[PDB]
């Protein structure tokens, strides 16, 4: 606001209002599964077994 | 033939000579249980991957 009376009385009035806001979110979900199954022989009993 | 199969056959033969079909059948079923049904005369040594 600027006002001038009689070319002598000056009056100024300057207001400023800033409002900043910042939100953020970061969800993360890693999920791993390893499965290993391993066969190397099948061992059986002989029929002629005491 | 291996010793075990020959012995199984001899057992079945001698039990048959005694004119006892019940035990002969039982021994035959044990024979096919212990030595399977078919005999493998060929296999192809190999490997595989997927």
């Amino acid at each position: 606001t600027e006002l001038a009376l009689f070319s002598r009385v000056n009056g100024k009035f300057s207001t400023e209002f800033q409002r900043m806001k910042t939100l953020q979110v970061k969800d993360q979900a890693v999920t791993t599964r390893v499965q290993v199954r391993n066969r190397i022989y099948t061992v059986k009993t002989t029929p002629t077994s005491e | 033939l291996s010793l075990g199969f020959t012995k199984a056959l001899m057992d079945i033969c001698d039990q048959l000579e005694k004119n006892q079909t019940k035990m002969a059948t039982y021994l035959a079923e044990l024979l096919i249980l212990n030595y399977g049904t078919h005999v493998i005369t060929s296999v192809d040594a190999g490997a595989a991957l997927v």
